[PDB]
């Protein structure tokens, strides 16, 4: 029962370390304070990322 | 137990620890003696 | 300054009266481990040379801290075995460490490559004659012949591939001087001389191939569970791949790329088996693979960020891994097997080691930044920049780094051991000690990370 | 199959085929004067007539 | 040259003599100054021809150790027929 | 055997927390940083480059 | 045997001096065969079933070999004239002049005595005659490493370690491993004299001094693994440490003298470049190190060979060297780059 | 080299080049001497005798005998790699065409990426 | 007096071990004197000192 | 070194009243221990006879070994009601036989260096009657024999002269009745058919032993006791072809060599051999190991030892 | 796996056979259960089992290895189409990346100008 | 004979293979003849009957692994395009180790050895580029 | 048949004849061990070894580079165009091809 909500976040992990190793590739400031400005349009950072680790 | 029936070394030849110990002063007199030789040698050539 | 008063060591044990012996072995270790964090810390842009090349300085170890950190370690948990014979056999067995460390010591300072190879071979000696003694279980000789002819079998091309170089291009020697250099033209005869450089850190940094060394090694254990750690010394002890890849073929990666995928399957695969095995040793023997496969990831990539998780997974892996086979060591010395089914039962019977069991089984997953989630993440990052597919494959291998873990905890956290009836004493001071001093360094690392990932940082 | 029968299997290659052709060169000839010099029979030959160097 | 090309092929028969082994062990002693016969001749020839006087001793220093082995085998061969009873090149224990 | 572990832990953290203690004294008597351009005399005296904290350039001179 | 057994061993010494000092190619004939005369006498001594066999076997395998080497000297008065030791001249000359030397160093396709004839020597002193008797004819092939065809002497250096490293695997006689180890380490000196003479010199001198230390270990009578395996947990236990170390240095590993062969026969090989026969020369290597492994399992291991009959009396053996050269056996490792220039 | 032809053959000191200095209490002449200290301490092993080191005063031949041999031996070792210089040397000299010498140049070379 | 060194021998040399290292290994600078002030990096004229520091 | 060749030589001053006496096979009774005692009227030295604790008599230990610190289960009242399984029954006579070969040695070194005539109390020869004895009746396999016979053609053949003179004394069967009238209850009660399988053996061990030329001489039950009549049978037996008769210079130079090391000789007795009475254990042979550097008497061995000694260090 | 019905109580008879199948199996668990009893019920023990079903369970999986896989034929080798294939599959998924990436930065630019790290 | 292995050489350099089909079987069944002369060694039974029955079992086998050899060599050149390249002849190196499994009823052993014997007639084919040297003189 | 083999004890300090230790044997040399100089080691490298580690000696330029930084940012930015980096380490280069 505790083994399985960490299974089942782990692999809601694999989007979140996706969106994390996007983030820093992308964008060299890496922190939050950067997206608001100079916002690039890509549907690769929050569906394969933030949408998997809502999961 | 006072070594029976006669130990095969008694402990102290004097014989032949006399000349062991008199052999290592005979050759470090003679390789300093050559030591110093060798340091008037290199002086004097340069 | 760090070589004479090692080798002081020596002498210390066989001089002192037969009571003591453990007590000035320990004692003094600890006092020497203290001037390591006091004098290598000191560096510039670019690290200055120590002085003649008998020793040299450290440009991206602080490494040679960790092996300093376990010279007294590994003194602690091998007091329960070798009391019962004698006191020559003891004095001969502490010895091998202090030679090994004096070795260990050697490699990770000296700034050559020549050398460096008369000294990287030359640890597998002591290691060997403590391997294939105090074996508990049989099977000694299956992995004491193991444990030379897959390491001398890869390192001994270094003799016709290192001295291939100097004899072409100037001299190897402090690698501050290599400069001469030049990249390599991409030649079939420049082929072979590249994977005999490889080959020697390919086999003690382990693959998906030729990875058969390492749990053969681990399971069969050398002397209780301290020694073992020694075997995690030579994992880390490869570090030569950070220096020849970086130096002498850097223009080189076209033939690092199947190496590259050779070591990311050796992430999915070797966490697969590392589930229904049923031996306690073997479940860390196969997290040590993985764990040293995103080292080898990370080095093939050759950007800069790498590096810096790179040389972070040396330290990380070097006091987590050792952590958790001190655990399996507190459970060897009190049910006398390795079997995980038969020893269950944590808090009920072991109440302040389990608390210990929990930390050491959280640093194989990503905590709160420790050093573990300092050493992988970059890993994770470099990988996207190297190839965008990577994340969907190391994704998988994060979710069976849980079950590297909880695995271990499940089948320990149960008030079950009908069968048991041993086991009184649950920490002997020393027991609980030994688990402070592994982990209580990681706690002082999260406050300072810029002394541990340091490849020009 | 993989890890512990296929990637051992590299092994064998070099060990129980290594055994193989260490047999062959060991428990050979039985003895006899007579058997080894048969064999320094044809190693001048191989240097002569098989080898191009003299 | 012309003279030299016979007792080399002389020589050729004898090498097989040695390296050949049939029942007895006799055959090899007698190979063994047969040997040394035709290294004799050949050793005569080289010198006398282009005259040294000085190295026509060699020779004979060269015969006097042609039976310096000869005799140390050939009483050799009486102490294998003691421990067994015939000298034989088919009858060994070691291996 | 738990309790008594963590006792004689904790009494030697405090036996060096004494050092801890005087090292933030260390930061209130004595002077603690100063960024000021240097006239052209003496590049390194005692400690080469000291900043933030006193006890850096007790450090640098041993 | 009491007064005579000393001049018969002086002989060996006094055979290899006319070796050594030598201008004339009969000279060194004459030395070959003062071996033959003096050897032989050692190798019965107690007169043995097995010792007449070996004696024989040696005879006959070596006596027919230094008669292969005067028809190289022959044919030295058929074509070039002189009588000097420099060069061959011919090859037809170098042919039967190193096939000959083969017998005795080369070992590749002339091993078939060698194993039976250590394993036929009933005293351990016997033992050091074969590992020293081998120092006779490098000094000859260190005067003439020219002219030779190199074809076929490298052969005699890559076969004799494949046959060497496979030849002891399947023997549990120690004279017989001693015997296969032999050939093992002359199949590295005959790889050096195409290359850079010197250091080969030093080859000997690493090797001599590690096999005589290795014989006088075995003083303590053994003639088996079975019988060596009885040393720690009956006789001595601090004496099986210096087999230890001795069996770690015989294979080639760094912190031991026994990598300083390996250090500058690859060094000197790759200065001429070469890279595929020092490969195949550090994989073969590896054959020879397993011999020792299993060797150093009768020191190491329980291996439960108690025995009934205990040992308490002290041993006293004769020892010549067993004291001074251990040492030098064991940790030449920091003392040893320099070392290249001292021999010659 | 292998082959003297400046030196006489068969010489155990060099004689002809004296004039070098030789080592006095070098790092190298230390090790030697813990060799010969090494020699005294593995021998009461072999035969049974109380204390490696506070055993039997026969020590100081193993120290000396080590000592003395290896002083001849380390005074061989910096003549023949100082020959083996003056040889090298004077052969640049005599030739002159077979050395040439390139310094300063700025050339263009690959860079890899990522 | 006589129990105290009797006591405690080989619990000295430990950090005596560690002078003589420091020692020896200080020493190795004044063999690799050369380029002690050169270029722009670390250069400066004496005042009162010989040599500006070891 | 060898001294052979200074003024120390073989076969000097011996010879004239030198040849060593012995007396062999004497059934199960001690008839021949006290005839041996006085026998040393005509020669100098004389041994006493082998028992557990012959080895650990001499070496280097004034007082004897007890127990551990010897051979491992091994005593005389414990073979008296001798049991198969994990058992003595073979154990004590391998080292029964080691011991009897090691006085032999200091007895053989003894005379050629200062002749003097040595007489032993039961000789190497006769082991094999005190062996197949016990192999006759249901104690001693067949495979441990087998062990014994590779023992006995190594070490046999190593020493070149057996014995000059051998005694054998032959009682009646009814030589169980003086064994129980014997002070000792430990000896008593030994079976009837293995002392009669000792005095069948005899027979066959004496026919071999005067076969090679060697003097012997038989005493009766009623010719025993006598001092005068034993003595003077030693004076007139003249040695006739006999295997004592050898070289001077050659022969008894590597005779005495391998008797003056104890090492030496013991080598050649411990043979690689798996036995399932020989204790192979080696945990057993590691504590046992422990407990013989831990005892007061030899502890560092040969000459120098701490607090027993202590004569020199430097 | 699981068929269209579970089975739990399916498909049983009394009989005669299934009468003595019930009381071979309860003989030999009540064999290994005793031996067990009286090694349970005592004070002077302190220690933990052995037990000749675990240790066999154990050597199960860390040895038995080569004495088994003679028989290979044709199951074995398809083993190896699942082992080292999957490297060849991934080798040509990888390589087509390469083929992507390598193009975009010589000729029209893909990389964005904010990238900066690695 | 050096002069056989010269000849085998100049053959690649244009299209013609029927000349080099002739010139592996030379080479692979001389090197069968050394084999079967240190057979001899072994002792055969009887005179002649035995005796060149095991001649003919290493001879055959031997001259089969060439001339398979042979053919390969140019059945990956003539189709498809590319001259001489190290792939080309571990086609060819496969093949020739497959049929020492075709000699001895067991299905694997030299088809197990396969990738291996393959490996090394490649490193052979590697000596065609300057940067390979057997045996070396300056 | 193991005669001499067959020898195994099963050994526990725990309580019994011991107390409270950890170090096997005399009660002595257990107490001024495992309770000192195991503990004293604890309390010089991890407490007073925590003030160095990175803390103190600079460590590879880290605050001296955010110094030397700044100053270099307000110059450029008075007097040239460019900020920092456009075309740094290269001037006047010897041709291309």
């Amino acid at each position: 029962a505790a083994l399985q909500a960490i299974l089942y976040n782990r692999i809601g992990d694999i989007g979140f370390i996706l969106a994390m190793a996007w983030f820093l590739t992308n964008l060299n400031t890496w922190d939050l304070q950067q997206i608001f400005m100079l916002n690039p349009s890509d549907s690769n950072m929050p569906l394969i990322g933030l949408a998997l680790a809502a999961t | 137990k006072f070594y029976i029936q006669e130990p095969p070394h008694g402990s102290p030849n004097w014989l032949k620890v006399g000349l062991t110990l008199g052999t290592s002063v005979f050759l470090w007199i003679y390789l300093i003696k050559q030591h110093n030789e060798d340091v008037l040698e290199y002086k004097r050539r340069n | 300054k760090y070589i004479i008063p090692t080798i002081m060591l020596m002498p210390l044990t066989w001089l002192s009266k037969n009571n003591m012996i453990w007590v000035n072995s320990t004692a003094h270790s600890l006092l020497i481990s203290f001037t390591s964090l006091l004098l290598m810390n000191q560096f510039g842009d670019n690290s200055l040379n120590f002085s003649l090349l008998f020793f040299s300085d450290s440009l991206s170890t602080p490494l040679l801290i960790l092996t300093m950190w376990l010279l007294p370690l590994m003194l602690m948990a091998s007091q329960h075995h070798l009391s019962k014979e004698n006191l020559t056999r003891k004095k001969l067995f502490i010895t091998m460490l202090i030679s090994l460390q004096l070795f260990l010591i050697m490699t990770f300072t000296a700034m050559e490559l020549i050398l460096f190879y008369i000294l990287f071979e030359a640890t597998l000696v002591p290691t060997l004659i403590i391997i294939t003694r105090w074996g508990n279980q049989t099977e000694r000789l299956n992995a004491g012949l193991y444990f030379l002819f897959y390491t001398l079998a890869g390192s001994l091309p270094l003799l016709v591939a290192l001295i291939y170089i100097q004899n072409t291009v100037g001299s190897l020697n402090f690698l501050m001087l290599q400069y001469w250099v030049q990249p390599v033209h991409n030649s079939w005869s420049n082929v072979f001389m590249w994977l005999a450089c490889m080959m020697a850190f390919m086999v003690k940094m382990p693959l998906y191939g030729l990875h058969l060394w390492l749990p053969k090694a681990h399971v069969e254990a050398p002397i209780a569970g301290s020694m073992v750690l020694a075997a995690v010394l030579l994992k880390l002890g490869g570090y030569g791949m950070l220096r020849i890849t970086l130096i002498l073929n850097p223009m080189t990666d076209f033939m690092a790329y199947p190496f590259i995928m050779l070591s990311l399957w050796g992430m999915i695969m070797t966490s697969s088996i590392c589930l229904r095995q049923t031996d306690l040793k073997s479940l860390i023997a196969y997290s040590s693979v993985s764990h040293m496969a995103l080292v080898i990831v990370a080095i093939l990539i050759q950007t800069p960020w790498s590096y810096m998780g790179a040389t972070a997974l040396m330290i990380a892996h070097g006091l987590t891994s050792s952590m958790l086979f001190c655990l399996a060591n507190s459970n060897y010395e009190r049910i006398h097997s390795r079997t995980m089914i038969l020893a269950r039962g944590l808090q009920t019977l072991l109440p302040l080691m389990a608390t210990w069991w929990l930390l050491a089984s959280l640093t194989n997953l990503a905590l709160p930044p420790t050093i573990n989630l300092i050493g992988e993440l970059f890993v994770v990052m470099s990988t996207f920049s190297w190839s965008n597919i990577t994340i969907i494959l190391m994704g998988v291998n994060m979710v069976i780094t849980a079950l590297y873990s909880l695995y271990m905890l499940i089948m320990t956290q149960r008030g079950k051991y009908t069968y048991h009836i041993n086991n009184i004493s649950p920490s002997f001071t020393r027991e609980n000690a030994l688990m402070s001093l592994h982990i209580l360094p990681l706690l002082l690392l999260t406050l300072n990370p810029k002394i541990i990932l340091g490849p020009l940082y | 199959l993989l890890d512990l029968i296929w990637l051992e299997a590299i092994l064998p290659k070099t060990i129980s085929l290594a055994q193989m052709k260490a047999s062959t060169l060991v428990t050979n000839q039985k003895g006899l004067i007579k058997l080894y010099f048969l064999s320094f029979l044809i190693t001048i030959l191989i240097s002569m007539i098989l080898f191009n160097f003299h | 040259s012309m003279v030299y090309m016979n007792i080399m092929m002389a020589f050729t028969v004898s090498l097989v003599g040695l390296l050949m082994y049939r029942s007895h062990l006799m055959s090899s002693l007698l190979c063994l100054e047969g040997m040394m016969l035709s290294l004799f001749v050949m050793a005569a020839l080289t010198i006398l021809n282009s005259h040294f006087t000085l190295a026509s001793m060699m020779p004979i220093i060269l015969l006097v150790f042609a039976a310096c082995e000869a005799a140390l085998g050939l009483s050799l061969l009486v102490m294998v027929s003691n421990t067994y009873g015939t000298d034989y090149v088919q009858n060994l224990n070691l291996l | 055997y738990d309790k008594r572990f963590l006792k004689l832990l904790r009494f030697y953290i405090l036996l060096t927390g004494i050092p801890v203690a005087i090292g933030i004294t260390l930061i209130n008597v004595x002077x603690x940083x100063x960024x000021x351009x240097x006239x052209x005399x003496x590049x390194x005296x005692x400690x080469x480059x000291x900043x933030x904290x006193x006890x850096x350039x007790x450090x640098x001179x041993x | 045997n009491p007064i005579i057994f000393i001049i018969i061993l002086l002989t060996i010494m006094l055979g290899t001096i006319i070796v050594m000092i030598s201008s004339h190619w009969l000279l060194v004939w004459i030395g070959f065969e003062m071996n033959m005369l003096a050897i032989i006498p050692i190798m019965m001594k107690n007169h043995n079933p097995r010792a007449t066999e070996a004696s024989t076997k040696y005879f006959l395998t070596q006596s027919t070999a230094s008669m292969l080497l005067m028809m190289a000297v022959i044919i030295n008065l058929m074509f070039s004239g002189q009588w000097t030791v420099m060069k061959l001249f011919n090859p037809m000359a170098s042919m039967l002049m190193t096939m000959a030397l083969a017998m005795k160093l080369g070992m590749a396709p002339f091993h078939f005595w060698v194993p039976e004839v250590t394993q036929g020597i009933p005293l351990s002193s016997g033992l050091i005659l074969l590992t020293w008797q081998k120092l006779a004819p490098m000094s000859v092939l260190y005067q003439i490493f020219p002219s030779i065809n190199l074809n076929l002497i490298l052969t005699l250096s890559v076969l004799s370690i494949l046959i060497g490293g496979w030849g002891g695997l399947n023997q549990t006689q120690l004279r017989k491993i001693m015997a296969y180890s032999s050939i093992a380490h002359m199949g590295w000196m005959t790889a050096v004299l195409p290359y850079n003479p010197t250091m080969t010199l030093l080859n000997l001198i690493i090797y001599i001094i590690m096999t005589s230390t290795m014989f006088t270990m075995f003083m303590a009578n053994s003639t088996t693994t079975t019988l060596s395996l009885s040393h720690t947990w009956n006789k001595t236990p601090i004496m099986t440490v210096l087999i230890l170390a001795t069996l770690l240095s015989m294979g080639g590993l760094p912190p031991l003298s026994g990598f300083m062969p390996k250090w500058m026969i690859i060094q000197e090989m790759t200065k001429n470049n070469s890279i595929i026969l020092p490969t195949f020369m550090a994989i073969t290597a590896l054959l020879n190190l397993y011999f020792y492994m299993r060797l150093t399992y009768s020191t190491t291991l329980t291996m439960f060979p108690s025995t009934n009959n205990m040992k308490m009396k002290w041993q006293f053996p004769l020892m010549k060297k067993m004291t001074f050269l251990p040492t030098m056996v064991v940790l030449s490792t920091m003392m040893l780059p320099l070392t290249p220039m001292l021999s010659v | 080299x292998x082959x003297x032809x400046x030196x006489x053959x068969x010489x155990x000191x060099x004689x002809x080049x004296x004039x070098x200095x030789x080592x006095x209490x070098x790092p190298r002449l230390a090790f030697v001497g813990f060799l010969g200290y090494c020699s005294g301490l593995i021998d009461n092993a072999i035969r049974r005798r109380p204390v490696l080191l506070a055993g039997l005063h026969r020590q100081l031949l193993y120290i000396t005998s080590f000592v003395f041999v290896g002083y001849y031996l380390l005074k061989r070792q910096d003549y023949m790699y100082a020959v083996r210089d003056h040889d090298m040397f004077s052969y640049i000299k005599s030739h002159x065409x077979x050395x040439x010498x390139x310094x300063x140049x700025x050339x263009x070379x690959x860079x890899x990426x990522x | 007096l006589l129990q105290v060194v009797r006591d405690h021998w080989v619990h000295v040399l430990v950090p005596m071990g560690f002078v003589f290292g420091y020692y020896l290994d200080r020493k190795n600078d004044e063999k690799l004197t050369a380029f002690r002030n050169k270029s722009l990096l670390y250069k400066r004229e004496l005042k009162p000192n010989e040599e500006v520091t070891w | 070194x060898x001294x052979x060749x200074x003024x120390x030589x073989x076969x000097x001053x011996x010879x004239x009243x030198x040849x060593x006496x012995x007396x062999x096979x004497x059934x199960x009774x001690x008839x021949x221990x006290x005839x041996x005692x006085x026998x040393x009227x005509x020669x100098x030295x004389x041994x006493x006879x082998x028992x557990x604790x012959x080895x650990x008599x001499x070496x280097x230990x004034x007082x004897x070994x007890x127990x551990x610190x010897x051979x491992x289960x091994x005593x005389x009242x414990x073979x008296x009601x001798x049991x198969x399984x994990x058992g003595n029954s073979y154990r004590l006579q391998a080292w029964l036989y080691a011991s009897r070969l090691l006085q032999y040695a200091d007895a053989l070194e003894h005379l050629l260096s200062t002749g003097q005539g040595v007489v032993l109390e039961r000789s190497i020869y006769s082991d094999f009657v005190f062996l197949e004895a016990m192999y006759r009746q249901g104690f001693i396999r067949k495979q441990c024999v087998d062990h014994y016979n590779q023992v006995k053609k190594v070490t046999i053949c190593e020493y070149l002269p057996p014995h000059v003179v051998v005694y054998v004394d032959v009682p009646v069967p009814e030589v169980q009745s003086r064994i129980q009238k014997k002070g000792n209850p430990h000896e008593m009660k030994i079976t009837s058919a293995y002392l009669q399988d000792i005095e069948n053996a005899y027979k066959g061990t004496f026919l071999p032993e005067m076969s090679e030329k060697c003097e012997v001489l038989q005493y009766s039950a009623w010719e025993a006791q006598d001092a005068e009549k034993v003595v003077e049978d030693i004076e007139y037996l003249k040695y006739d072809k006999g295997p004592w008769l050898d070289q001077n210079d050659r022969n008894l130079h590597k005779l005495r060599m391998l008797v003056q090391d104890k090492l030496e000789v013991l080598n050649y007795t411990s043979i690689p051999v798996f036995l399932p009475e020989v204790t192979v254990g080696a945990h057993q042979s590691d504590q046992v190991f422990q407990e013989f550097t831990e005892l007061p008497g030899r502890k560092y061995r040969a000459g120098y030892n701490e607090d027993v000694g202590d004569k020199w260090i430097w | 796996x699981x068929x269209x019905x579970x089975x739990x109580x399916x498909x049983x008879x009394x009989x005669x056979x299934x009468x003595x199948x019930q009381a071979e199996r309860l003989a030999i668990r009540s064999r290994l259960k005793r031996e067990y009893q009286l090694q349970y019920y005592d004070p002077s023990r302190r220690g933990v089992i052995e037990d000749p079903a675990l240790v066999r369970w154990t050597y199960a999986r860390s040895a038995n290895i080569y004495p088994n896989f003679r028989p290979n034929t044709k199951t074995s080798l398809l083993g190896a189409l699942f082992g080292i294939g999957p490297l060849v599959f991934w080798y040509y998924v990888f390589k087509t990346d390469r083929d992507r990436k390598e193009k975009l930065i010589q000729e029209g630019k893909l990389d964005r100008t904010f990238n900066i790290s690695y | 004979a050096k002069t056989v292995l010269r000849q085998y050489w100049d053959i690649p350099e244009g299209t013609e293979c029927h000349r080099k089909t002739y010139a592996t079987t030379s080479i692979g069944g001389a090197a069968g003849l050394v084999v079967s002369a240190y057979s001899v060694a072994l002792k055969t039974p009887t005179s002649f009957l035995e005796g060149v029955a095991r001649t003919g079992r290493y001879t055959f086998t031997a001259a089969a692994i060439g001339a398979i050899f042979g053919l390969t060599s140019c059945i990956s050149a003539q189709v498809r395009e590319k001259p001489d390249d190290p792939l080309n002849y571990l086609i060819g190196g496969c093949a020739g180790g497959l049929i020492l499994g075709a000699r001895t009823r067991s299905y694997g052993i030299g088809a197990a050895a396969c990738a291996y014997m393959g490996l090394t007639a490649a490193l052979v084919k590697m000596g065609q580029l300057e940067g390979w040297q057997v045996f070396a003189e300056p | 048949r193991w005669q001499e083999d067959p020898e195994p004890e099963d050994e526990n300090l725990y309580e019994k004849n011991p107390d409270s230790h950890g170090y096997d044997k005399d009660p002595a040399v257990d107490i001024w061990n495992m309770r000192v100089v195991f503990f004293f080691g604890f309390s010089i490298v991890l407490v007073l070894g925590s003030t160095f580690v990175a803390y103190l000696p600079d460590y590879r330029m880290q605050e001296w580079a955010r110094r030397e930084a700044e100053r270099l940012v307000k110059y450029r930015e008075a007097h040239g165009l460019p900020i920092m980096e456009s075309n740094c380490f290269d001037p006047s280069k010897i041709q291309l091809p």
